[PDB]
């Protein structure tokens, strides 16, 4: 699975089935890392209008 | 595929079905690969 975006450490509890967190768009805002098992939130990156 | 979803509840009633809420989380998927049509449960007797 990838992407671009701020990997943050999270607050939210998986169940064990979970690897995955989907947002409205159905974009990874939510992920196990498959080594430690814990969960980072993926926060996007800076969106501008120059 | 053989989809196992499971939950365990404390309960105390009696007799009949609670009335509440539960989700069940999956637990096993099962690759077997075969027909099913028909199922039968496993009991336990007691000998005195
Ligand atoms: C290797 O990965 C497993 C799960 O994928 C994990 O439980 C284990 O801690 C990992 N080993 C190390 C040395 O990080």
């Amino acid at each position: 699975l990838t992407g671009t975006g701020v990997l943050t450490e999270s607050n939210k509890k998986f169940l064990p089935f979970q690897q995955f967190g989907r947002d409205i768009a159905d974009t990874t805002d939510a992920v196990r890392d498959p080594q430690t098992l814990e969960i980072l939130d993926i926060t996007p990156c800076s969106f501008g209008g120059v | 595929y053989f989809k196992i979803y499971s939950k365990h509840t404390p309960i105390n009633l009696v007799r009949d079905l609670p009335q509440g809420f539960s989700a069940l989380e999956p637990l096993v998927d099962l690759p077997i690969g075969i027909n099913i049509t028909r199922f039968q449960t496993l009991l336990a007797l007691h000998r005195s």
